[PDB]
């Protein structure tokens, strides 16, 4: 049996246990993203180009998606131990310098960083949109110096297309999970909006195959 | 806070009034109105209740059916439709505020009231109507109910409140134990089941006024008669 | 002949133990797991005691009858069972029809979803295909349609006593339950089919079909032949049953027997979320 | 030059391990081999608090031993009514990534942090009806790891920044920052007096400080991975100490040096946070095994396994009462054992 | 030069504090076990009369 004031105690805690159930529903609709990679990689460009202190959330609605966005890089701390805080992300957005290749070698360090990330445990079955940055500084660069500094074991012309599709396949490889994740690689189409159109194209897929797993159609 | 009601003034027999009373300053999506009437001479009555949401809705049997209680959150603002108004209906009406929950203090705050004049259940009696006294003094209330308040769970639903002379009421002790928020630690509340006492120490001036005891064991609510204390 | 009546008596045994197996593990995988009591998976509950209801009363009934090759019961033992193997094979197409809609919303307008397919709808719309499922399958009685028939040992839909209601039935456990899950299937198909083409722009793509159009429509294969038996006799009762084989009819009431729990294995073992959590069954069971 | 003094440094910590080595005579099994073990002990849960919609990262009693606050990733931190399984507050959080929480001694308060930085503080007791976020604690570089308060003016924080700092509620500065960790800190624990707390870091140490002054009094060292978990002896003269070595350890502040180590061939994962009962005698590890282990605080044994969880379990605690140990995972439940 | 200076400084200013016996010390857990061992509800099952859940 129950009180006068029980009865009304319950019904507080089953509104409150009401309103949840619409913040979660909300919570889960919404897109959630994360920002990853080198110094001065790009982060803040894409950033900026998509919107128009330990973490640096970025909202922004595109096609009727809240497309919350975490930019992690200001702080400086055990990465290892607040990863698994992200698991569950629809996907992680990745910048790739194309430029950065000669400078300290810097490019060994995004594809270490890449492995790294891909591989681990939590991101086991969230794709990766994988974005290649400063290619027009980058044509001029191959342009002028060569790209075997950077790749040793490389043979090939050395032109902008054949390296770009070079690099995308190689990076395309750091994954082992091949059959569960995939990556979605795009070259930054300097101001246009095709680049947050290929992240709402990703999110989208991402989405899609996620409630097909959750149907059980997979 | 505030609440504050309006809407009062005389009206014929069997005619229909709609009072309203504006809440600012508080979440008042989130509190339980209360309607507790007040006749000119005779002590306090329970009208009606409406819980966080709109959800349970109760009244007295005195006035079930006629009276309907509607309340809105966005606007902040609570209503009593009044219809078929009889004779014994001319009151005080008063609009209290009740949040209910673990270690809540329910009916806290108190409004002002409106002026109308129009042309089974547990019963509370207190055992004195009138108690002199003098500053400094120690008097120590007593209240009986008809059933026994302790509740299996352990809360004993017992309120004293407190009638200022023409002023608004105000909640002293909780489930006889606990002191409301702004209320002096002179006041003590203790007893049994059936029966209650209220000690208060060194009692000043500004303390002078009728004492109510209350139970929300279950609904109708009533109160006592209500001690008077004079100096 | 004895092989017919044995080859018979296995398909039941197989299909009423499969059938116990995969419901039974189902319904308590969802009373076990929390994740699982999506809102969208009570229709596969829903789906699931249906398919089991008769997994118990009428299907060893039947097999006692042909292990009797005759009808050893009474009467109102017989229409209780025919009433229950209506409620199984009404209610099971309808729960896969509610399941189409379903996840068509899911996958697709997945934008409104929340709402139109919230818990308290969810539950009102179980309810309400369970109502339509025992409306279809009461008039029987006022009819006088069921009745025992010795070539398939069952008392079951007699298909010659009413015509008008033998189509109604037609019309509405197999056009409309078939046509809804192609619709549904095949928009959800083409909707994945088109995210994964706005992106990038074969033995996979096959796959997929296989794995989502294919099985989730294996349902409509095994009633279609009595099911149009059932249009061919009410055509012309008179000359159309003598014209039609009784080997047709028999394969097929027992290819109809057999689906019902070939659907409780579609939906059961073919999740991965049922699947992975399957082995966890039996561990902790 | 600087060689001298590392010298210096390294026969100090020579001198000093072999001090303790000196005080070390006899271990706590020697001394407890002839008490009667604690048996095996049947632990089944009472209730089940749903309605998290995210792995849950802490949880916090309150001192009346029935009201608990629970911290996830949805955004909000609900205070739960252990007795009935009621709701009786949802707080959202501007930040949703939480990774403590704290319920004030006196219930009025509590506080809530994580990779934002700051560690806000809400208002509970509130005439208005609602809870109002007090003060916002920022300034301490780095995502936060255990805030505990001290009083209804003082608070205890933890940070990603190596260093533990106390603050004051009203003015929003801190009044002593504690320095010394080499390493990310991600444990807290106050002893009983609220005069002393020990923190645990990456370092695989546990240093023990001090709220007047700031001086870091003892430095306990011997776990080979990061230190997850930290919790004090119901007396106030140790703390345990859960790692990811899949090893509690069990420390003593007058003896100063290691007590007992709890492992078991079968567990390979680390410790994501430790206990104790209101006797001290048995102290319960939350591993990433998806059980918690009911360890015998006296003989290293494993008493009971409190598995009823489908995934990590992030955080327990047990009531001042005693009476009932709450356990949270990342499944998003609670679960009340008894 | 000063953060060795205050490693140094540190690890002087900590060593000379007093120690105590480990026996002592198992002694005296041991002693507080068995002190406050009556009125721990873990340790003992409760009875229903006085189990609040
Ligand atoms: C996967 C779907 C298509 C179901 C497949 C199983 C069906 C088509 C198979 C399996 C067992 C088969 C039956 C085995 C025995 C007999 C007896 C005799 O009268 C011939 C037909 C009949 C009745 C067969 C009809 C077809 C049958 C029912
Ligand atoms: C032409 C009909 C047909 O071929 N198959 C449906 C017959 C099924 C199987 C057994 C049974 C029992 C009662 C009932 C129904 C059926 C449909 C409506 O009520």
């Amino acid at each position: 049996t129950l009180s006068a004031e029980d009865k009304a105690a319950v019904e507080r805690s089953k509104m409150i246990d009401r309103n949840l159930r619409e913040d979660g529903e909300k919570a889960a609709r919404e897109v959630k993203l994360l920002l990853l990679g080198a110094g001065e990689s790009g982060k803040s460009t894409i950033v900026k180009q998509m919107k128009i202190t330990g973490i640096v959330e970025t909202h922004f609605t595109f096609k009727d998606l809240h497309f919350k966005m975490f930019d992690v890089g200001g702080q400086r701390s055990e990465r290892k131990k607040w990863i698994h805080c992200f698991e569950g992300v629809t996907a992680i957005i990745f910048c790739v310098a194309l430029s950065d290749y000669d400078l300290v070698n810097r490019m060994h360090e995004s594809m270490k960083l890449f492995d790294s990330i891909c591989n681990n445990k939590w991101f086991t079955d969230t794709s990766i949109i994988l974005f290649l940055n400063k290619k027009d500084l980058f044509e001029e660069k191959i342009k002028k110096s060569p790209l075997t500094i950077c790749y040793p074991e490389y043979a090939g012309s050395n032109t902008y297309e054949e390296a770009a599709a070079y690099i995308q396949c190689q990076f395309e490889d750091l994954n082992k999970r091949k059959d569960t994740k995939e990556i979605y690689t795009h070259f930054t189409c300097a101001t246009d909006t095709k680049n947050v159109q290929f992240v709402f194209d990703a999110v989208t897929d991402v989405i899609i195959k996620n409630n097909l797993k959750d149907c059980g159609l997979f | 806070v505030q609440l504050v009601e309006s809407g009062g003034g005389l009206v014929q027999p069997g005619g229909s009034r709609k009072l309203s009373c504006s809440a600012s300053g508080f979440a008042f999506s989130s509190f339980g109105m209360h309607w507790v009437r007040q006749a000119p001479e005779k002590g306090l009555e329970w009208v009606a209740y409406i819980s966080s949401g709109s959800g349970t809705i109760y009244y007295a049997d005195t006035v079930k059916g006629r009276f309907t209680i509607s309340r809105d959150d966005p606007k902040n603002t609570l209503f009593l439709q009044m219809t078929s108004l009889r004779s014994e209906d001319t009151a005080m009406y008063y609009c209290v505020r009740s949040i209910y929950y673990y270690g809540s203090s329910p009916f806290d705050f108190w409004g002002q009231g409106t002026t109308l004049t129009v042309s089974s259940d547990i019963v509370m009696t207190q055992a004195t109507s009138s108690v002199p006294v003098t500053p400094g003094e120690s008097v120590s209330i007593s209240c009986r109910s008809s059933k026994s308040l302790l509740h299996s769970n352990g809360n004993t639903y017992l309120y004293w409140f407190l009638q200022r002379p023409g002023q608004s009421p105000q909640l002293l002790i909780y489930r006889m134990s606990n002191l409301a928020s702004g209320v002096p630690d002179r006041f003590s509340g203790s007893g049994s089941g059936t029966a209650f006492t209220l000690t208060i120490s060194r009692l000043e001036a500004e303390d002078v006024g009728v004492y109510y005891c209350m139970q929300h064991l279950e609904y109708p609510l009533t109160f006592g008669a209500g001690t008077k204390l004079e100096l | 002949p004895s092989w017919l009546a044995s080859a018979l008596a296995c398909v039941l045994i197989f299909t009423i133990v499969v059938d116990i197996l995969g419901n039974l593990l189902v319904i308590l995988s969802v009373y076990r797991n929390k994740k699982l009591r999506n809102a969208g998976n009570i229709f596969v509950v829903s789906l699931a005691v249906a398919d089991l209801v008769v997994a118990i009363y009428p299907y060893p009934l039947v097999l006692m009858s042909i292990f009797n090759n005759g009808w050893n019961l009474g009467y109102l033992h017989c229409q209780v069972s025919g009433f229950l193997m209506g409620l199984s094979v009404i209610g099971s197409i309808f729960n896969i029809t509610g399941i189409a809609i379903n996840r068509y919303c899911y996958i697709c307008h997945s934008l409104k979803y929340d709402k139109l397919y919230s818990s308290k709808n969810s539950l009102c719309y179980v309810l309400l295909i369970w109502l339509l499922t025992l409306a279809a399958v009461l008039p029987n009685l006022r009819a006088g349609t069921l009745q025992y028939d010795p070539r398939i040992y069952s008392c079951t839909f007699a298909q010659s006593v009413s015509s008008a209601y033998t189509i109604a039935v037609v019309v509405f456990h197999f056009l409309v339950p078939m046509i809804i899950v192609i619709f549904c299937y095949l928009r959800i198909w083409i909707l994945v089919l088109q995210v994964r083409q706005r992106v990038k722009p074969k033995p996979q793509d096959f796959r997929n079909f296989v794995t989502m159009f294919v099985v989730f429509v294996l349902f409509a294969i095994c009633w279609a032949p009595l099911n149009f038996i059932g249009l061919a006799v009410a055509s012309d009762p008179a000359s159309m049953v003598p014209r039609i084989p009784e080997w047709l009819f028999v394969a097929s009431y027992y290819m109809a027997y057999f689906n019902s729990c070939l659907n409780a294995i579609i939906y059961g073992l073919l999740n991965q979320n049922f699947r992975k959590e399957y082995r966890r069954i039996i561990v902790s069971l | 030059e600087l060689d001298q003094l590392r010298q210096e440094a390294e026969q100090l910590k020579n001198q000093i391990r072999d001090a303790r080595k000196a005080c070390a005579d006899a271990t706590l099994s020697q001394i407890t081999n002839n008490i009667d073990p604690v048996g095996r002990i049947q632990m089944r849960t009472r209730r089940t608090l749903r309605g998290h919609l995210a792995k849950i990262y802490a949880m916090h009693w309150g001192t009346d031993s029935r009201l608990l606050v629970s911290a996830s990733q949805d955004g909000k931190l609900i205070i739960w009514d252990s007795y009935t399984t009621n709701k009786v507050h949802a707080i959202p959080l501007r930040s949703s990534w939480v990774m403590t929480c704290a319920y004030a001694p006196s219930g009025n308060y509590v506080a809530c942090g994580g990779l934002d930085n700051i560690c806000s503080i809400y208002n509970l007791k509130t005439r208005e009806g609602n809870v109002r976020v007090s003060r916002e604690l920022a300034g301490h570089t780095g995502y936060l790891s255990c805030c505990r308060f001290l009083d209804d003016n003082q608070i205890v924080t933890s940070s990603g920044d190596t260093t533990c700092a106390l603050w004051d509620i009203e003015t929003g500065q801190q009044t002593t920052t504690f320095t010394g960790h080499t390493g990310d800190v991600m444990s807290l624990s106050l002893a009983p007096d609220t005069r002393l707390f020990v923190s645990g870091a990456c370092d695989a140490s546990a240093k023990l400080w001090d709220v007047r002054e700031g001086m870091c009094r003892q430095t306990f060292t011997g776990h080979e991975s990061d230190i997850n978990a930290i919790c004090f002896f119901p007396n106030g003269n140790a703390f345990a100490t859960g790692s990811d070595d899949a090893t509690c350890r069990l420390f003593d502040l007058r003896a100063d040096q290691e007590l007992m180590t709890y492992s078991h061939d079968n567990i390979i994962c680390g410790i994501t946070s430790v206990s104790f009962s209101k006797s001290g005698r048995l102290l319960l590890a939350g591993y990433d095994d998806f059980n918690c282990n009911v360890w015998d605080a006296l003989k290293a044994d494993r008493a009971g396994v409190l598995a009823g969880h489908d995934n990590r379990v992030s955080c327990l605690g047990v009531t001042d009462d005693g009476m009932a140990v709450a356990t949270g995972s990342w499944d998003s439940f609670l679960k009340i054992w008894n | 030069i000063a953060q060795a200076r205050k490693l140094v400084e540190q690890l002087k200013m900590e060593a000379n504090i007093d120690r105590i016996k480990v026996s002592k010390a198992a002694a005296d857990l041991m002693a507080y076990c068995e002190a406050h061992a009556k009125e721990d509800p873990l340790l003992t099952p409760v009875p229903a009369s006085e189990n609040p859940f």
